[PDB]
């Protein structure tokens, strides 16, 4: 009821514990699985929604909570990725030539970001403390970044010519800079076909899940080189079929939903702060 | 109110700032002229080839330049002159190469944004022949654009390289004072400042890896034009002699004493003059101001250049009078004494223990009056207690507070004023202001008494009766303790007590020279108190 | 604060990334200004104003029509800067509807079941390059009234080629829906309350607003002003000079994470 | 201007109304249709007789007649103690006539812009630019504090950006604290830097047709309607005026004395 103000909450130890609320959560909840357009060529069942909607309830789920949505790739998911159900959980095959990638995939959805416009024709852009970052997304997106003195000159560049620029971002579908801060750079992004950011790094994003298919440790969802953090949303598993993933993702459904949370942006509780 | 000249003191080392840039450099009624004027101007150019076959050029540069045209002014027809020239110029060059062939610029001419363009400008109209005295003087004017035009170079030999594009905006930053030097006669004008602003036009040379720079070259800067046009307003305020209210002269070009004397011969006499028409409470209600460099030097209705380098010509006069000296040569000896024990024996000592308060010297000594070795001594000792009062180690309101009050109040109402004449006039005046004046020093309910004119007196405060003047004890009570000026010395004081039996309170201030204890008794219209007062200011007679 | 929201504040009578604008503005505005640099002069007069140099944003779009395909708030404040059609009244309406409040909208699926309004805050909201929203009530026994629900034909028509359309049909009662779901999308939103990091000035006209589906009411709050023009350059200085007195009207605790119109959930 | 104490048990005094209108003049203003449709050479005489019925004398009310909105804005010269503007609604001149109210219904202490020599800024909310004329084109280029422009150049008004073409009256607002460069057509303009006081109590305006789209205040965050702005809906010229004259008590009632002390020139009816 009262939304804007942060007031402490007084908790007793030694309150006896409520019965468990996964079956009220799984009833009242949905759950979007995010594959690869690769598991179900290999699957090559039309029906095998179905299989898995029915695998799921005798887990627990209604059958109409299950969602299945898929995407051709990494690089192409990357691009404006939409997650809208309670709980999400992302198959992200792994490629040994694609780690940025797929690091910068999670970042981006493991996270939750606060985004402002840019305008790289018309500001000169700085980076103010280590939590605010510079994502892009689009079809191509090339950035090209120019530091400034505290004269406005450049600094191995020149502003005029943006030949000179120092090239951070090459045909990426999403990129998420890190530039020196305190320091003005002034942009050159393909507008054209890609849209660039400001970001602040709130914090986690709880409902995200990402299953690393057939890798190593390697994501790396912080841009300081001394962390590596591997956090309980991000998982990894061995596969040779995918029948035997979607089996595992759903016998360990309970696990997986365990190791995340209700988005805290989200819900009612969260509503004057930034959204809902 | 004597704090004043310490100030002065104080701030002498920037005086000696000043000086550096000038030597870089190289009654009254208030008449209003505000005109609207137009600046029409140009530049020239100086284009000195070098030898060969032509294809190099030694020198393109910029070059002051004349202009005559004539003007309607609210419905006047003004015949104006005007005079421009740059300074601040960026000396670009051209090297084609080594051989006599290939295209060189030894050194061209752009100006810039740390450029300035100024422009002498003059008229046959009334305001410029009133500016001789000048009370205030600000112009504003809409800022123009000089464009640089094309300019090909003469090569006998394949294409025609162009100077093209080059743009500056002036934007009006100062108006001041000038001269014009014409064959007979000097003219006064007043001399616009503007800065310059790049532009987009960029300018670049064919034939040539330039472009994309930026500036306007002294090739063709006029770009073609006639004249460069700037439309605006000079307000002038001039100060005109005058010494009655119906008559106005059309034309301030009156000699002024200053104008045919440099050594205020007679001013003397008007300073003097002017003693008479003090008030005593009030003065020494000025005196007890810490009159300090912005007060004392706000209320003099100067000219635009004499307010300009009021405060560090008087300085400049300043550190080298008589006060400025005897404070260097006290402070010398001051550090000399301290600086070693090796001569002792050197100074002779007057009391107790060594000091450069407390140091005989030459006094080449007056047999003209049968003078006693006590009142040489104190003497001397006074003539340094009165660096002790222009060195904040006084307690009472001091004999520089009147020297100053007498000063400001003098300085304001004398009409002789002028950028030569305050100097020489604040520091002499200091210097010959209240020139015998004694001190005392309290110690154990008694007071020991010394004067320059060499007059002691030792006495006890609870009863004014004299007591024998015990030096060597007066020395040392002088050398370290508070030293205490005396307005009200001795004899006034014990007049005083006979005539007009004070209470213990009131001897008590007036022997610290409390201020509260002076008014109240000046303001009783006490005959000996203001008797002291008087002699004290009709001492301050320069 | 999720524990600590349902708790009391208690307050004594007697005691005593930084913010981004962004303005959004009609294409015909930057037409008639006619300038290319205009951006950066209104930049830095907003700089008088006390907002540092990228912080203001200034976008762009053809018209409310195409604005209305699923706007964007992107600024932590939201003027958008709407001219008047007395032809487009109703459209103006519903972008106001849409962008002045917080909506909670769920997917719909109009093929497959039959949907109905719940409450007064329960409206159909679709958006898309164009809408025709057929509607055709079911009674008890889920049989058309005034259609029929295998014939289209006989469906009632509230909707034709809309860019945005709020519908808003007798609560309790099922519908049979036929939108154009190839070319726009409907979605069962509930308005939660006012979306105060919005304001909306009327450019020329008069008071039309009419952001409550009630006929009883027509509130024009603090968010929505109205301004007579004839020279855009004149309603961005002004909108500049009294960049104060808009950012009173609202408040910066309205920003969604993402900058969609409306919560989205599944 | 001094305190002024009083009781709250106070008895209510007689109705004045009768000795304001007797010792007060009315003013009308009707745009040139008004007469024309109206269609009789007598009819200042009809409506001066029904004044009498309502009580004002003969002589105090004067008719006073403008060809239009746009030609009434320059230099509205108001005559009498209490006057009344009928201004004829036309939804393509919503501005014009707004700033044609916000200049009658506030007082304006204004002084010349000699604009050609000096550069000029508005220091606070009430500050505008008043110019009016039988053509007012206004190009404004905003400064900063090394002189330049603000995406103009001050000696190309080609680049000023403009605010107003062939205007006959515009209340003109800029940003405040931003020295301008200005540029009218000063032949057949005048532009004057103006304070507005506050309101203007003797000067009432009735709009006849439309909506109400007056908005009297720069602020966009207000569009206030005073008690002093009417409008009434209409298809006679006649039926307008017989509506004017019968409620001629209350029009006033909305109305106060000038009680302003002015240094301008102007003539007045007074009686
Ligand atoms: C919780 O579980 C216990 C034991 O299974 C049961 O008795 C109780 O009714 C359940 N519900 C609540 C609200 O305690
Ligand atoms: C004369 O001068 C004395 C001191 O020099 C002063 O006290 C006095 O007021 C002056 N004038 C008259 C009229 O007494
Ligand atoms: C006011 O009106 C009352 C009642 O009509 C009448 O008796 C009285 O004479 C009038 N005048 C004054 C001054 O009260
Ligand atoms: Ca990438
Ligand atoms: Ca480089
Ligand atoms: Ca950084
Ligand atoms: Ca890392
Ligand atoms: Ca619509
Ligand atoms: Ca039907
Ligand atoms: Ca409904
Ligand atoms: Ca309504
Ligand atoms: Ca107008
Ligand atoms: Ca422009
Ligand atoms: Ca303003
Ligand atoms: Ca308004």
């Amino acid at each position: 009821q009262n939304y804007g103000i942060n007031l402490p909450i007084t908790g007793s130890m030694d309150t006896a514990y409520a019965n468990s609320t996964q079956e009220e959560t799984f009833l009242t909840s949905t759950l979007c699985l995010y594959y690869p357009t690769e598991a179900a060529t290999e699957i090559n069942d039309n029906s095998w929604k179905d299989t898995l909607s029915q695998l799921f309830l005798t887990k627990g789920w209604p059958t109409g909570s299950v969602y299945f949505k898929e995407y051709t790739d990494i690089a192409s998911f990357s691009v404006d990725p939409q997650l809208y159900c309670d709980y999400n959980v992302v198959l992200m095959k792994y490629d040994a030539t694609l780690q940025l990638d797929m690091s910068e995939l999670a970042d981006l959805i493991l996270n939750e970001w606060l985004c402002n416009p840019m305008d790289i024709t018309l500001y000169y852009y700085q980076q103010t403390d280590e939590a605010n970052k510079w994502i892009s997304m689009g079809s191509s997106c090339t950035i090209k970044v120019c530091p400034l003195n505290t004269q406005t000159l450049g600094i191995g560049c020149l502003t005029t010519d943006t030949a000179t620029f120092e090239e951070v971002a090459t045909a990426e579908k999403l990129v998420i800079t890190d530039v020196v801060d305190g320091v003005n750079h002034k942009l050159d992004v393909t507008t054209a076909t890609c849209t660039i950011r400001n970001c602040k790094k709130l914090g986690p994003r709880e409902n995200v899940a990402v299953i690393q298919v057939g890798g190593s440790d390697v994501l790396d969802i912080t841009a300081d080189p001394t962390t590596a953090p591997q956090t309980e949303r991000m998982m990894r598993i061995n596969w040779k079929k995918w029948w035997q993933v979607f089996y595992t993702v759903v016998d360990y459904v309970n696990q997986i939903i365990q190791a995340m949370s209700k988005r805290s942006r989200s819900l009612n509780s969260a509503a004057f702060y930034y959204r809902i | 109110a004597s704090l004043i000249y310490r100030q002065l003191l104080t701030n002498s080392y920037t005086v000696d700032l000043s000086d550096e840039i000038q030597e870089i450099g190289s009654l009254w009624k208030e008449m209003q002229y505000n005109r609207d004027i137009t600046i029409r101007f140009k530049f020239a150019s100086s284009i000195v080839k070098s030898g060969g076959l032509g294809y190099k050029w030694s020198e393109i540069s910029f070059k002051p330049a004349n202009y005559q045209y004539t003007y309607t002014r609210d419905g006047e027809e003004v015949t104006a002159h005007t005079t421009c020239s740059v300074n601040g110029m960026n000396d670009f060059n051209f090297n084609g190469g080594s051989l006599p062939t290939d295209f060189v610029i030894s050194r061209y001419e752009v100006i810039k944004e740390n450029s300035y363009v100024y422009v002498d400008y003059w008229d046959d109209s009334q305001a410029f022949r009133n500016m001789v005295y000048v009370r205030s003087l600000a112009a504003n004017l809409n800022s123009v654009i000089c464009t640089g035009g094309d300019y090909s170079f003469a090569l006998p030999v394949g294409q025609w390289p162009v100077m093209t594009g080059g743009a500056v905006s002036l934007h009006s930053a100062g108006v001041t004072l000038s001269t014009q030097f014409t064959d007979f006669v000097s003219l006064n004008s007043l001399r616009f400042r503007f800065r310059l602003t790049v532009e987009e036009p960029s300018f670049s040379i064919t034939r040539t890896r330039v472009s994309r720079l930026y500036g306007l070259p002294a090739a063709n800067p006029n770009n073609g034009k006639e004249y460069y046009e700037v439309a605006g307003r000079f307000s002038l305020i001039s100060l005109v002699p005058s010494n009655d209210d119906y008559q106005t002269p059309i034309t301030n070009s009156v000699t002024v004493r200053q104008d045919l004397e440099r050594q205020l011969g007679e001013l003397r006499e008007e300073f003097n003059a002017l003693s008479q028409e003090i008030a005593m409470s009030q003065l020494i209600d000025l005196a007890l101001l810490p009159l300090d460099m912005f007060s004392m030097f706000s209320g003099i209705k100067s000219t635009i250049d004499a307010a300009k380098s009021m405060a560090t010509s008087v300085m400049k006069k300043f550190k080298k009078s008589g006060l400025a000296n005897s404070v260097s040569t006290l402070t010398d000896s001051l550090s000399d004494a301290a600086s070693s024990i090796s001569r002792g024996a050197s100074i002779r000592s007057v009391g107790s223990s060594a000091s450069a308060w407390t140091d005989v010297s030459t006094q080449i000594t007056d047999v003209s009056s049968s003078v006693s070795s006590i009142s040489t001594q104190t003497s001397t000792i006074s003539r340094r207690l009165r660096l002790k009062e222009m060195a904040t180690q006084t307690e009472g309101m001091n004999f520089d507070d009147i020297s100053a009050a007498v000063l400001k109040t003098k300085i304001d109402r004398s009409t002789q004023i002028s950028p030569n004449t305050l100097p020489d006039i604040v520091t002499e005046a200091s210097e010959k202001f209240i020139p015998n004046r004694a001190y005392r020093v309290i110690n154990n309910d008694e007071v020991f008494e010394a004067g320059t004119d060499g007059r002691f007196f030792a006495y006890r405060v609870e009863t004014f009766d004299e007591i024998p003047f015990d030096v060597q004890k007066f020395a040392d009570l002088v050398t370290d303790s508070p030293v205490i000026s005396a307005i009200i010395d001795f004899k006034t004081l014990k007049n005083l007590n006979d005539n007009y039996g004070i209470s213990r309170q009131q001897a008590f201030n007036l022997l610290r020279s409390d201020p509260r204890v002076l008014r109240e008794f000046i303001n009783q219209d006490n005959p000996i108190i203001r008797n002291r007062i008087e002699q004290l200011i009709m001492q301050c007679r320069l």
